[PDB]
């Protein structure tokens, strides 16, 4: 569900 | 009049189309410059037209080509700049599409140049707006896989938040800026981890977890860093703590499985 590698 | 070979290698060339007014001067490092940019590929295909692109000179907010060529322009000048991909969107390209290794023709019109803000004298509202702008820059650099530039924008975003020792902000502003700092530090950790800067990524990860101990991204990134360093004994409870928050997450499973299998030497 949470995309690691994505930036906030 | 003639082409100026800025770096002495024919990779970044500038030709003045329209000169600036007789009294015009060049912008200096730190100034907030506003330009009108018309970007096109080597074959003539137009990418986008930003009529009022605003960026801080020497901060690498957009592309290296702009920070290297704009200090050679007078306020009010229109210049044509041919730049190699290495000073632009590099071996990967970008979101408003740029092909890998594509050389760009930038038609720049430097409009204004005002002195850079005194970070120490910024209001809470201005501090939020500047930090968010640098965060958005870092994010754009990260998507392209320019982790050196992404880390720099996140580093500048943090420096803007933390230089508040001489201004009185409200509690609501302090809290809002704390939420922004954690997002920037996690983003910095994501960037450092990609550059194998393990000791730095760990610091950023640990600072995020001091504010938000149940941050799944910071837990996974701390675990992945500790695993890549060979600290398997410290990595497994942290990677498990992150799986406890999202048990169905395939990426955390794949990371744990890889770590436990390698833990057989």
């Amino acid at each position: 569900d949470t995309e690691m590698e994505e930036v906030d | 009049e003639e082409w100026l070979d800025i770096l002495g290698n024919g990779l970044l060339r500038k030709k003045t189309l329209v000169p600036g007014p007789p009294g015009s001067s060049r912008p200096v490092k730190g100034q907030v410059v506003t330009v009108h940019l018309q970007t096109s590929l080597e074959n003539g295909t137009r990418v986008q037209e930003e009529p009022e692109l605003v960026f801080t000179l020497g901060d690498c907010d957009v592309i290296q080509a702009l920070d290297l060529s704009v200090p050679l322009m007078d306020v009010g000048e229109t210049a044509m700049v041919t730049a190699d991909s290495k000073y632009c969107y590099g071996p990967q390209g970008r979101s408003p599409y740029i092909p890998p290794h594509a050389a760009l023709c930038l038609e720049v019109t430097l409009k204004t140049a005002v002195d850079g803000p005194d970070l120490e004298m910024l209001t809470g509202q201005e501090r939020v707006a500047l930090a968010n702008r640098k965060r958005e820059c870092g994010n754009a650099h990260y998507q392209r896989a320019d982790f050196v530039l992404a880390a720099n924008s996140y580093d500048l975003a943090i420096k803007a938040i933390t230089s508040s020792a001489k201004v009185d902000m409200t509690f609501e502003e302090e809290a809002q800026l704390l939420q922004l700092k954690v997002k920037c530090l996690n983003n910095l950790a994501a960037s450092q981890l990609k550059l194998d800067h393990y000791r730095a990524a760990l610091r950023s990860c640990s600072l995020v977890l001091e504010h938000q101990p149940d941050n799944i991204k910071a837990l996974f990134r701390k675990g992945k860093v500790l695993a890549q360093q060979g600290e398997y004994s410290e990595a497994i409870p942290i990677l498990r703590a992150a799986l406890k928050l999202e048990p169905s997450n395939k990426t955390i499973h794949a990371e744990l499985s890889k770590l436990v299998k390698k833990h057989a030497a």
